[PDB]
């Protein structure tokens, strides 16, 4: 199968249930699954990231953001975008954060990325 | 209350999805058509996205070198809103000769769409023609408002007139 | 750092080209036309308007010595020249996007949608370069010795390969290769999204090129069919840049789809940008004053996109003046 | 001369004109507008002989 | 369903409306539209003309022959056929009339009206000017029809001459004549040194054979309203004699019109000259007929060819009549547009129309 | 145009002229077709699909009431005929009376039902208006797919209007109307709709389905005339408001693409 990405989910579920949610994102933002044809694997990740998203209060962002590198950055907005689809808006309020701070250039490379 | 992260997003969608070139194909002799509708060239599409808003409302943004493919869902809710703008839409595409970037039927599961070819960002201003889609999105849902309190009004102002005569 | 605009030109132009002392130059109406400006007063006027073509027109560029100019077009052909002009049919079957001369105006390079660069000898010759490439050429540039050419194509790479005629100059020991005939490939050096520019430096043994990415590469190669001594990409916050050029062999500039031409300075991301925000204090006149005056949009010289910057003034391999076409018509005199 | 005299009561509503008996004749019928003439009598002493008071503001070839 | 079409032209100044088979319309009065729950809140024609008192904001949706003001005749139709016509949209077709060179723009709108919000079961948009010679087809001197000739329309506007070829407007050659109903009544009020006259003008008035006779005729002038006289035939001569009051014009009626023919395509050259029509209320004039056609021989003459000029009993209303005499006839329905058609082929099946 | 009116504006101002100085097919609404004639002496004619229908509940009587003198054997084509001989006219104030009376034509024809409804409606004065409801109900069939069914009871006189609506919007647009109908709150008559079925009284030879409640006050002898011309007019006022909202709209809208397009236009460059 090679989706050992679902051993990188438990941990941001967990870090849900503690208390530092950021911690997971920081967790699953590295090793994200790559275009394939078994989407069932990338939809427990995409699951799992704006379950991370929706507990993450919301003077955390502009910090997190600020401090994540440029891959992190393009990925998260990679995902905000394919999370936007059926989830809530607190994902709008992340795009409207990673790019004001971040530079529009994210979006950008969201655009090309296969 | 949502109403004004979501145009943001789209806006800072747009900006960077209606950024275009002049692209001739590699198809048809000497030829130059928007590539978002041929579709016909890999090389030359971009990522396709959508801004959501609630299960109502979004939009979908599909993007090439020379051209974008912008379709909206407007928000419906009824009977009387569902029709209002089955009939705003349905009137805007049969002005689609003199309204330039409107598509003449739009993308399946789509209220409305525009063509944005790279001859429209040029003809006007990158941003001057996103700020009006920005804007057109602000003014057909306060249409569809106005016209509702308006044959509520009427409705109201005829059966009290009929009745009073008795 | 200062910005003087020189003409806002009627419609849109995607690619100026100034003659040999900077007192003429052509563009693009983004049709069959070319528009030729001489210098009328402080600003420029109409001269010449070339109408021979079909369809509408793309790359130009004025050769320095020759005087002479070529436009290729969608027309799939070119034209060399009160003016005599002369037709150059070039073989491609798909509509011609980029044409540049050569460091000693011997040829011309032309980038088309058919996969092909046609490279024209002298009766016009023109030698196919048909190989590697695989997407429609959006730009090319001539290494400083008239055989290297760089191009960068719609397939997200960037290549370097050999143009080398019988009539034209063999180049020396180079960093790029020694054994380089024709379609001769150097580099496959490539990652982006459309390569928009390509970019030889001014000393020749280095490649930058950016792409609709929003980033730029300065690249350094190291042996004829070896590995990349550092390829070293760099990722902006900004709509993506069309058009680069090397200040030096240590800074170079770049504008596009921003507005602003961007200031990177490779050596093994922004030593600045191009604004009217900060003008403080002096003392000249009084004591605690002077700014800078002489007379709803973005606050920049341009106000669509750019188009190309091509170089304007300066010294033996450095450049202290640039000029940017604009698709909102702008033409700007950039003195660095 | 019976002539411009009966053309008067229409000639003289039209602005543009051996002819010159006619031109130097029938505006004389208008300039003529108990006997008090006093051979350019006769196209007069004719005319002589109410429904031609109204005329009076209709200026031949406007001279 | 095909029942009594409405025939409605409406014009630059006066509205003809009333039901095709009639003999002539039922209503005409002026296009007008008085305005200030405010758009239910109006009157058209003669009641706004009324109101003029309480809130005088009547402004004419026709300008020169076309419609420049969309939602005040949509409103102006509104009330026509539910206030006066009294016909229920859904279940009659209807012809409605154009001025020549009316651009298709015009015809788009006029649909989408008539169709997409009074919902009218049949709609056609006949060109005035073809209506016209169709009005001719009534009288005594033709027993052919032909929609080929030339259209004099002369109402209180300006005179057209307008030359028809098979159906079509040679509009290339489509000339006037700044010289109307207006004017005769306005040079009948000098000659009485305006109502006051303007009934003169149209119960003693006529057209003579020359000027210099008819006014040696006069010494052997009906009194009556008080004295009327030289006036009578001298008024309706200006078409004829345009520097007895408008030294500006110079080109008379009878030469205004073979310009007209001797301007358009050979082959129709024949037709035009055989077939002229009269048409509006200043052509009226008794023997306007034929001082137009003796006039024109012995000007075309001097260049074995006819002329021939028809003077029918419906001359005034020619446009509505030859509009209901159009609606009425059998094949009708087939070259109008159904509502359902509208809907099923969009606008573009109602940018053009048969004959 | 707020309120429809209720006579053939046509023929009044037709004759209220003609009856002035020195001596033609016309139609109306509800499928009524009018002919004012002169085989010197005017004619007039109207001619209903449903008129013999009319003809059981005395409207052949009502009319030989109201235009007395005036009726003439009928034209051939036509139902009913009056013909005012302008020579002898009435009298000065009667003279403009007359000619509302005739082009009240069509209100009059269709007004028989309705008094031999409000006279049972009074009749009837321990429970039994269910041998009514069911025995004593008349109904007319005036338009195409659409009619009246109206039958008394003790204290009122229940009148349903059945409609259809030929489009799809008009049928939207009606709905908002009729609610609004349904609630009035600070009376007069009361409205009562359900346009997906009919109510218990079917079986009529019978889309939506419209009742008015007119209860003893709104046909006293001092306005009960009135009233039937007013209650006949239902379905005209309402479907005639739907299409003065439905164009409305169309206002409401080319102002709009006109906005839209001076925002487009505005967006291209200039010379500055
Ligand atoms: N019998 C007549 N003799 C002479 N003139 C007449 C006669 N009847 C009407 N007119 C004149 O014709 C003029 C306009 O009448 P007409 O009925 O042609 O107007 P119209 O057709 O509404 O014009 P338009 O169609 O351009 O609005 C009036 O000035 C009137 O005096």
């Amino acid at each position: 199968v090679q989706a050992a990405v679902s051993q990188l989910i438990p941990q941001a579920r967990s870090a849900i249930q503690t208390g530092n949610a950021l911690q997971g994102l920081k967790t699953l933002l590295s090793y994200v699954p790559y275009g394939n044809d078994v989407q069932e694997v990338r939809t427990q990740y995409l699951n799992a990231f704006v379950d991370v998203l929706s507990n993450i209060r919301a003077a955390d962002i502009p910090a997190f953001v600020k401090e994540c590198s440029t891959e992190e950055i393009d990925n998260i907005v990679n995902f905000i975008y394919r999370g936007l689809a059926n989830n809530s808006s607190v994902l709008l309020n992340w795009h409207e954060k990673v790019v004001e701070i971040s530079g529009i250039g994210c979006i950008v490379r969201v655009l090309n990325s296969r | 209350n949502t109403l004004r992260p979501y145009l943001n997003a789209v806006r800072s969608t747009l900006t960077a999805s209606l950024a275009l070139e002049e692209f001739s194909s590699e198809i048809v002799e000497r030829q130059s058509q928007p590539e978002v509708e041929v579709g016909r060239s890999p090389e030359i599409l971009l990522k396709p996205l959508v801004v959501s808003r609630n299960e109502q409302e979004q939009c979908l943004i599909e993007s090439s070198v020379n051209s974008v493919r912008f379709s909206i869902r407007i928000k419906q809710v009824d009977e009387i809103e569902r029709i209002l703008v089955r009939k705003f839409m349905q009137f805007l595409m049969g002005r689609a000769e003199s309204f330039f970037i409107l598509r003449r039927k739009p993308v399946q599961g789509y209220d409305i769409s525009f063509l944005i070819t790279n001859y429209h960002t040029e003809e006007m201003l990158k941003h001057k023609l996103v700020d009006f889609i920005i804007e057109f999105m602000e003014e057909v849902d306060a249409e569809i408002s106005e016209m509702k309190l308006f044959l509520n009004g009427r409705a109201r102002l005829v059966a009290e007139t009929y009745l009073s005569c008795f | 750092a200062t910005s003087q605009v020189l003409h806002i030109l009627p419609k849109p132009s995607y690619e100026h080209a100034f003659n040999s002392q900077r007192t003429e130059f052509v563009t693009t109406t983004a049709t069959n036309q070319v528009e030729l400006y001489e210098q009328d007063g402080n600003g420029w006027k109409h001269a010449r308007t070339f109408s021979d073509h079909d369809k509408i027109v793309t790359c130009v560029d004025w050769a320095p010595k020759s005087n002479r100019i070529v436009t290729c077009s969608q027309d799939r052909n070119a034209y060399v020249y009160t003016w005599k002009q002369t037709l150059v049919l070039l073989r491609l079957n798909r509509a011609a996007t980029f044409v540049r001369w050569s460091p000693n105006e011997d040829k011309f390079a032309v980038g088309s949608g058919a996969r092909v660069i046609s490279v024209c000898y002298f009766w016009w010759v023109s030698k196919h370069l048909k190989r590697p490439l695989r997407s429609t050429i959006l730009s090319l540039d001539w290494h400083p010795n008239n055989v290297l050419l760089a191009a960068g194509c719609a397939d997200r790479k960037a290549y370097v390969l050999s143009a080398y005629v019988r009539d034209v100059d063999k180049p020396e020991a180079s960093v790029w290769g020694s054994r380089l005939p024709f379609n001769t490939v150097c580099a496959e050096y490539p990652s982006g999204g459309w390569v928009h520019a390509v970019g030889f430096s001014p000393s020749g043994n280095a490649l930058a090129y950016a792409g609709h990415d929003s980033s730029v590469t300065i690249a350094y190669p190291s042996a004829p069919e070896q590995p990349p001594r550092a390829l070293i990409t760099v990722k902006l916050s900004q709509l993506p840049l069309r058009s680069l050029l090397w200040a030096n062999e240590s800074a170079i500039v770049a504008a596009g789809y921003n507005y602003s031409p961007i200031l990177l300075q490779g050596n093994e991301a922004h030593t600045r940008d191009l604004d009217a925000g900060t003008s403080k204090t002096s003392f000249t006149h009084t004591g605690n004053t002077g700014e800078g005056r002489e007379e709803s949009s973005l606050p920049t010289v341009h106000q669509n996109m750019i188009a190309t910057l091509r170089p304007y003034a300066g010294t033996p391999g450095n450049i202290t003046a640039f000029t940017s076409s604009g698709t909102d018509g702008r033409v700007v005199l950039w003195t660095l | 001369i019976d002539e411009c005299i009966g053309l008067f009561r229409a000639n003289c509503f039209f602005r543009n004109f051996a002819d010159r008996t006619l031109i130097y004749g029938t505006l004389f019928i208008s300039e003529c507008l108990e006997r008090q003439l006093n051979f350019r009598q006769e196209l007069a002493y004719r005319l002589l002989s109410k429904w031609w008071t109204c005329f009076s503001k209709r200026r031949f070839m406007n001279k | 369903s095909f029942n009594v079409p409405i025939i409605m032209d409406n014009g630059t100044g006066y509205s003809k409306l009333g039901y095709a088979g009639n003999d002539a319309p039922s209503y005409v009065f002026p296009t007008v539209i008085a305005t200030r729950t405010e758009d239910l809140d109006f009157f058209i024609g003669n009641d706004a003309l009324k109101k003029a008192s309480a809130g005088y904001s009547l402004d004419y949706p026709i300008r020169h022959g076309q419609i420049e003001n969309w939602d005040h005749m949509e409103r102006f139709w509104q009330q026509s056929l539910f206030k006066y016509l009294r016909c229920e949209p859904e279940d009659h077709y209807f012809l409605l009339t154009e001025p020549p060179l009316n651009p298709p723009e015009n015809r788009e709108n006029t649909a989408e009206i008539m169709f997409e919000s009074f919902n009218c079961a049949g709609l056609y948009i006949a060109v005035q000017a073809v209506l016209a010679l169709a009005a001719s087809w009534t009288s005594s001197k033709v027993t052919d029809r032909s929609l080929t000739g030339t259209v004099v329309d002369s109402g209180d506007g300006v005179t057209h001459i307008i030359p028809v070829a098979e159906g079509y407007v040679i509009g290339s050659s489509i000339k006037t004549m700044p010289l109307a109903g207006r004017d005769v009544t306005y040079f009948v009020q000098s000659l009485l040194r305006l109502k006051t006259a303007e009934r003169i003008k149209e119960e003693c008035c006529y057209v003579c054979p020359d000027i210099v006779k008819e006014f040696s005729r006069f010494d052997r002038l009906k009194y009556a309203s008080i004295d009327v006289g030289f006036e009578r035939f001298l008024a309706p001569e200006i078409f004829f004699n345009p520097e007895i009051a408008s030294s500006d014009f110079l080109t008379p009626l009878p030469e205004l019109v073979d310009n007209v023919v001797q301007s358009s395509p050979i082959d129709v050259r024949k037709g035009l000259y055989k077939n002229i029509v009269l048409s509006g209320g200043s052509t009226l004039f008794k023997n306007f007929g034929n001082r137009l056609q003796r006039d024109l021989k012995r000007i075309v003459d001097e260049r074995g060819v006819d002329v021939n000029v028809i003077s029918h009993k419906r001359q005034r209303n020619a446009v509505w009549f030859g509009g209901s005499l159009l609606a009425q006839t059998p094949e009708f329905g087939s070259y109008c547009h159904t509502k359902a058609d509208y809907e099923e082929y969009g606008a573009s099946i109602a940018r053009r129309y048969q004959i | 145009m707020l309120s429809l009116d209720y006579n053939n504006i046509f023929i009044y101002e037709l004759l209220t002229e003609r009856f002035s100085s020195e001596n033609q097919v016309v139609t109306d609404f509800d499928g009524v077709t009018f002919h004012i004639s002169t085989p010197t002496k005017i004619l007039i004619s109207l001619s209903m699909k449903c008129y013999p229908e009319l003809v059981n509940y005395g409207t052949l009587d009502l009319l030989k009431q109201i235009y007395g003198a005036y009726v003439h054997e009928p034209e051939m084509g036509y139902n009913f005929s009056i013909l005012i001989d302008l020579q002898q006219l009435p009298a000065d104030e009667e003279k403009e009376q007359l000619a509302m009376s005739i082009s009240m034509l069509k209100r009059n024809v269709l007004a028989a039902p309705f008094h031999r409804a409000f006279t049972k409606q009074a009749e009837l004065a321990p429970m039994l208006d269910k041998q009514a409801t069911s025995q004593e109900l008349m109904a007319i069939h005036y338009r195409d797919e659409e009619t009246i069914v109206l039958w008394p009871e003790h204290d009122r006189v229940t009148v349903v209007f059945s409609t259809k609506f030929r489009e799809e919007t008009d049928r939207i647009f009606g709905k908002v109307f009729l609610q609004e109908f349904v609630d009035a709150r600070r009376t007069a008559p009361q409205v009562l709709f359900s346009y997906r079925d009919p109510p218990l009284e079917i079986r009529d030879i019978q889309f939506g389905f419209v009742t008015f409640v007119l209860f003893e006050r709104h046909f006293t002898p001092q306005n009960r005339e009135d009233c039937i011309s007013h209650i006949q007019v239902f379905r005209n006022t309402l479907h005639f408001h739907i299409k003065a909202s439905k164009a409305y709209m169309h206002q409401r809208m080319r102002k709009r693409v006109a906005d839209f397009q001076k925002v487009l236009n505005r967006a291209k460059p200039d010379v500055e």
